[PDB]
């Protein structure tokens, strides 16, 4: 009696150019970005410009680097926390 | 030279303002012509005969003035006698020409009065007229026309056609200017020590306003000196300025004590003088800083997480001095500014982050929005707006508010669609940038995207059958709230379901890359136990925990064993189990445990759990035989922990946001002084983080010590940007 | 303007006229200065008829011929009392 | 709106208040308690008085030059006496 | 000394006429001075007293000569004082010339009227000559309004600052003469064309300065202008033709005015002031 009756398949999406390759990781595109690990987690948050940003670095460094390190665009600030 | 045997009948009757025919006065012009044409002395006697006939009238007028003994009869008799005489000073001296306006006969009329009899009459006119106002100022109902008539007389007694500052200026103007100032300076002691400052100011203001009304009566308003203004200057200096130091001394008392009735006159008078209103602005500012911190030094740091307790105590502090201003100063914009500037030193003792958590209680389906009606919810949001207008740390409000808006929309847990939309105008009334104002519109569009992506899969792919799968693909910020990217073991029905959803979007919707959170996905599992049937609607973490339970609900499993069965770390299993063993406001729990705990942290690797064999949906405290129970609770939200994890960010923002503004300002301000930087910071930080200089000074300097901003080799207070 | 009198019998009314104006305009110029409308009244030029109005050819109202020292005469059959000379004798001191 | 100036010969000279009120006494009279009677001034004198009034007002706003106003030798004596009732 | 320059101006034949001397014979010195002295017209000293700004001797004498004053021209006097020059220049230009004076104070203009009446009443030379009665207005001579016109012969009776000299230079018509004691430098300013000017020195003088405008944010500045350009009164009109009538007759009969004026069929109370200087 371990069968399921319903599942809400909850996830987020983020902008990129294509879903076959990854410029910020070396892993499946659906996992955490490796740039925050191998190139030093990948907490990816949405902004007003409709390009996500890494919220474990902007929470400290947005004062100097108000960009989206995981995209190709500058960041327009909306959320700086959880 | 005293021989107007034919013309006195007209001149003497006019001098007394008797009825005289218009023709007779007109004919007088041809009679004085006849006098200079048909006489022996005409050309020489006309102006001397005028003097002698005037002199006789003037002496008679003196008797008809000075013979009176009362102040009213003495003053009025002169006024009547003069008004008759002066009226004719523009009529009788029209004829009588070519005898040397500026005629000799007019000069003789005006000068004969002043030289012959005014040498003694003017001291009694001033003494009586001064006594009138001296008594009138005490409430004696004197005839105000007596000092008006003297005013009219003395401005008319001036005979110089080029410089009329004479009889009136000396025998009246100064006497009233000096005597009224002395009167009020010597009257003030009757109130200075006998009553309160409020009641003194009532006397000072009442006497000044009444004297102003009198000033426009007895002080020539068109005089070449504006005596009225000069009087008001000496009167307000006699009444208010001589008391200003004590009027201000009790401003700290009245303000600190919230004596809003006694500040009524305080505002009316002190708001008129920059050197009185400003001390009061600093007195309110300083008392708010001292009184505010006396309460906030505890409230801010001992309440921490209770948003209703903090904000109501912050509103208690806010209302204590906002009520003071709203009453004492009629909601004044300068005392609100002094209030707002004061709180910038207070409310950061570390920040009013709970204003946004309190808003979320007002904006989310919480008891605060269930026990209040729509007007009360909007009223409380307006009260927060009045608070937020002064708060120095505003990005912590947006930090929480925007995180809360995101989670409210994606979970469909908002108090109302209209309440969410009202925050768009609410933030525009605050004055926040569009980047934050329109977050609701951005989330609304993102909800549509999720629904369109959901149907895109459900209508094409049909792992768990698609009829039991509901996909929700939100913006990156919807779920990316933690670094703990934990993924949990699941039965085949779910384990082989996500890869298909992922591959669908990889090829059917290029670019939109998914990222999954097993803390957020949820589902339904059917159970039977020893009392009835039930369906658990729980998160995917909980589904994996239930999977361990599904085939063995009566077998005791250790915390360590669940960790191994589900592949969860301590943090997620402690939170996951809590929602099953200690769910809030639940009559019967799903999972049982033997140890006593206080919180999720107290679950140890040796802790044993089991499934509650009496669990089911409970209605009115009655056990049901079938039903669906949702135990997701706060797992899809942010628990109290949110403050513990965000507190570090709140501290970081206390420096970050200022230095963000500085770096941005310095990019566009290549070389500026600290005073220019702080000036720019006020404008940039107004919607983020604008403390008092007691924090800024260090924050601008720290960018020098840590080698972020360059400074002038010859001026440590001028910052230089490079590149 | 040009000195112009409106005269009849023993009444002399001191008015003016504009050099560039027609007799019809002058009826309104005189009306303006005198407040007497042209109630079936025609303006003259030193007794010149000037038609019944609205004419220019005869309206020789040049200020050089109608200066303040020398008024133009307007007959309000005309009858105007002239100004007589002083009926004075040499009287020794003023030979004539 | 004119002031009527009565000559001793019974002749009536009608001069506008603007035209008459160009000197002192004429302003001094009447301006208080038009008609002005010159019982001593014949019409052959008062005519030049009235024409001088019209002359004065018409040139009260002149530019540079002011024309001469010729007077007959037999009336100047009485014009001066009239002047002492008007100037 | 400055005598050589004054002689050079005379030797240059700039005056030529005797009209200037006639004004000095016709107008009695001192009858324009203050009653407390009635003497300084005959002495060289400080002539400024109270509001009286005249200087009958060398100072005004050179002004009368500095202006050629062809008869019939229009005279403008800014700083007219009591009318000393305005009357005597009016005599030089003809009894029926144009003489429009302005002075700073109404006390001295009021006195100027007293002096003109006193001269006609009690002077010694009145009954011999024709005279021009000048007009006055009161106002600040340095505040010239856009309603000003042009004049032929112009004099300033009080000290002028060089930086403001244009307030009257602009008022001179081509071919005229403007004389001003500019910072106590008395100069002869001539306009020879539309934009061509020439000037000569006259005399080193001593004047009381005009009161420099200091008003702001109101309608005093440049709102005084020149005296009303208007026809004079009737007493002066008739009085001049009375003197012409008698003078023109005796010019032929000589081929005493005091006695002749006694037989005019006019009462003595009038003739005594009007003609006879009270004998």
């Amino acid at each position: 009696m371990f069968s399921l009756k319903k599942w809400n398949a909850v996830a987020m999406w983020s902008w990129d150019v294509e879903c076959d390759t990854c410029a910020i990781c070396r892993v499946q595109v659906m996992d955490a970005c490796l740039r925050c690990q191998a190139e030093n987690d990948c907490v990816v948050v949405w902004g007003e410009c409709n390009h996500s940003f890494h919220n474990c670095c902007m929470s400290l460094w947005v004062k100097q680097n108000n960009r989206c390190p995981l995209c190709q665009q500058d960041w327009v600030v909306q959320r700086i926390g959880k | 030279e005293d021989k107007w045997d034919f013309m006195r009948p007209i001149v003497l009757k006019l001098l007394r303002q008797e009825s005289v025919t218009k023709q007779q006065w007109f004919d007088l012009f041809s009679d004085v012509h006849a006098v200079c044409l048909w006489d022996d002395k005409g050309p020489a006697k006309i102006h001397q005969a005028l003097k002698e006939d005037i002199l006789e009238f003037i002496k008679q007028a003196q008797a008809r003035v000075l013979s009176h003994q009362d102040d009213t009869a003495l003053l009025k008799a002169y006024i009547v006698e003069w008004r008759k005489f002066f009226t004719q000073c523009d009529i009788l001296p029209k004829p009588f020409c070519q005898l040397e306006e500026d005629s000799i006969v007019r000069k003789l009329m005006l000068d004969t009065w002043n030289e012959s009899i005014f040498s003694n009459i003017k001291n009694r006119l001033q003494d009586s007229a001064m006594k009138l106002v001296h008594a009138e100022r005490l409430g004696e109902a004197f005839d105000s026309q007596l000092v008006i008539g003297v005013r009219e007389s003395y401005v008319n007694l001036c005979s110089n056609p080029e410089d009329k500052l004479q009889i009136y200026r000396d025998n009246f103007e100064k006497a009233y200017l000096d005597s009224t100032e002395r009167f009020y300076r010597t009257q003030a002691p009757s109130y200075l020590q006998q009553n309160g400052v409020q009641n003194y100011m009532k006397y000072a203001d009442a006497k000044l306003k009444e004297e102003e009304k009198r000033a426009l009566r007895y002080l020539e308003t068109r005089r070449e000196c504006n005596s009225v203004e000069a009087l008001m200057e000496c009167c307000v200096n006699a009444l208010v300025t001589s008391f200003k130091e004590t009027i201000l001394a009790e401003c700290q008392g009245m303000i600190k004590r919230n004596e809003t009735e006694k500040l009524h006159l305080m505002f009316s008078l002190m708001d008129k003088v920059p050197n009185g209103i400003e001390p009061m602005l600093k007195d309110l500012e300083e008392h708010i800083i001292s009184a505010g911190l006396a309460d906030m030094v505890a409230a801010a740091e001992t309440i921490t997480t209770d948003s209703e307790k903090y904000v109501e105590q912050l509103l208690t502090l806010f209302n204590r001095f906002s009520k003071l201003v709203k009453e004492a100063f009629q909601d004044d914009p300068r005392f609100l500014t002094a209030r707002d500037k004061a709180y910038k030193a207070v409310v950061n003792d570390k920040c009013p982050e709970l204003l946004a958590n309190y808003c979320d209680m007002l904006l989310r389906k919480t008891p605060l929005s269930k026990k209040l009606t729509s007007e009360e919810i909007e009223a409380k949001l307006k009260e927060v707006l009045l608070v937020l207008k002064y708060v120095q740390n505003k990005d912590v409000f947006m930090r929480y508010h925007k995180a809360h808006l995101t989670r409210r929309l994606i979970l469909d847990i908002s108090a109302d669609s209209e309440i969410e939309e009202n925050m768009v105008e609410w933030l525009r009334e605050v004055g926040m940038p569009a980047d934050y104002v329109n977050k609701l519109a951005r989330m609304f569009q993102d909800i549509k995207v999720s629904e369109d992506l959901n149907q895109a899969f459900k209508e094409m792919h049909k792992a768990l059958p698609a009829d039991s799968v509901n996909i929700k693909i939100l913006n990156a910020g919807a779920w990316s709230r933690s670094s703990e990217k934990v993924f949990v073991s699941l039965p085949t029905e779910l384990e082989d379901l996500i890869p298909e959803v992922e591959e669908f979007y990889k090829k059917n919707h290029y670019g939109r890359k998914l990222h999954w959170h097993h803390l957020m996905s949820n589902g339904i599992i059917t159970f039977k136990n020893e009392v009835g049937q039930y369906d658990l609607e729980v998160t995917t973490f909980q589904l994996a925990v239930l999977f361990a339970w599904n085939q063995r609900p009566r077998e005791k499993i250790s915390f360590e064993n669940v960790k191994l069965a589900t592949e969860l770390p301590d943090a997620e299993l402690r939170r996951t189990l809590w929602s099953l063993v200690a769910f809030p406001k639940l009559k019967r729990q799903v999972l049982l445990y033997e140890p006593q705990v206080n919180s999720p942290k107290d679950f140890t690797e040796g802790t044993l759990f089991s499934v509650n064999q009496e669990f089911s949906l409970i209605k009115n405290a009655k056990v049901q035989k079938r039903g669906k129970i949702n135990l997701i609770g706060r797992l899809q939200l942010t628990t109290e922990r949110m403050r513990e994890e965000e507190n570090e960010g709140i501290v970081q923002l206390r420096i970050l946001r200022t230095q963000e503004a500085i770096i941005q300002i310095m990019k566009m301000r290549k070389k500026i002084s600290n005073a220019q930087l702080q000036t720019e910071l006020v404008e940039i930080l107004k919607n983020m983080f604008l403390p008092q200089k007691k924090m800024i000074k260090e924050q601008i300097e720290w960018l020098i010590e840590h080698k972020y901003i360059l400074r002038d080799e010859s001026d440590i207070n001028t910052f230089i940007y490079m590149a | 303007d040009v000195f112009l009198m409106i005269r009849r019998h023993k009444t002399t009314i001191f008015t003016d006229a504009k050099e560039s104006s027609t007799v019809f305009e002058l009826k309104r110029i005189v009306e303006g200065i005198l407040k007497r409308p042209p109630d079936e009244q025609r303006l003259y030029k030193d007794d010149q008829l000037l038609d019944d109005g609205k004419t220019l050819g005869e309206c020789g109202f040049t200020s050089q011929t109608a200066r303040p020292q020398a008024p133009a005469t307007v007959g309000l059959a005309l009858c105007i009392e002239p100004f007589s000379s002083p009926p004075e004798l040499p009287d020794v001191m003023k030979p004539q | 709106m004119y002031v009527k100036l009565i000559s001793s010969d019974g002749h009536e000279f009608i001069v506008k208040r603007e035209h008459a009120l160009t000197s002192g006494t004429i302003k001094a009279m009447l301006s208080g308690p038009n008609e002005v009677n010159f019982r001593e001034i014949p019409s052959h004198v008062l005519s030049k008085v009235c024409m001088y009034f019209t002359y004065k007002v018409r040139y009260t706003n002149s530019s540079t030059e002011i024309p001469e106003f010729p007077i007959a030798p037999e009336i100047a004596l009485e014009l001066l006496m009239a002047a002492n009732f008007l100037d | 000394d400055n005598d050589d320059l004054i002689d050079n101006l005379k030797e240059a034949q700039y005056i030529r006429t005797e009209r200037v001397e006639q004004a000095f014979r016709a107008i009695d010195r001192g009858d324009y001075y203050l009653e407390g002295y009635r003497d300084n017209a005959y002495k060289d000293l400080a002539w400024k007293h109270g509001n009286i700004h005249l200087s009958a001797p060398c100072i005004y004498s050179e002004v009368m000569e500095a202006l050629k004053l062809q008869p019939g021209l229009s005279f403008l006097n800014l700083g007219s004082g009591t009318g000393y020059l305005s009357t005597m220049v009016g005599l030089i230009l003809g009894p029926f010339g144009i003489n429009h004076g302005i002075e700073l104070h109404s006390d001295v203009v009021e006195y100027a009227k007293e002096k003109l009446e006193s001269f006609i009443k009690n002077s010694d030379s009145f009954d011999k000559f024709e005279f021009c009665e000048p007009a006055f207005v009161v106002g600040n001579c340095l505040q010239i309004a856009s309603d000003s016109h042009q004049y032929d012969r112009i004099y300033c009776g009080a000290g002028v600052q060089k930086d403001h000299e244009n307030y009257m230079k602009i008022l001179l018509k081509v071919g005229g003469i403007l004389v001003m004691p500019i910072e106590d430098q008395l100069t002869q300013i001539m306009r020879t064309g539309q934009n061509t000017w020439e000037s000569k020195n006259i005399l080193a003088v001593s004047f009381a300065p005009l009161v420099q405008p200091s008003k702001n944010d109101n309608g005093k500045p440049d709102s005084v202008g020149l005296p009303p350009c208007a026809v004079r009164n009737l007493q002066d009109l008739a009085r001049i033709y009375i003197r012409r009538t008698l003078r023109n007759f005796i010019n032929d009969e000589m081929q005493q005015n005091l006695l002749r004026e006694k037989i005019m069929k006019l009462p003595l109370p009038e003739s005594l002031k009007a003609y006879l200087t009270y004998f």
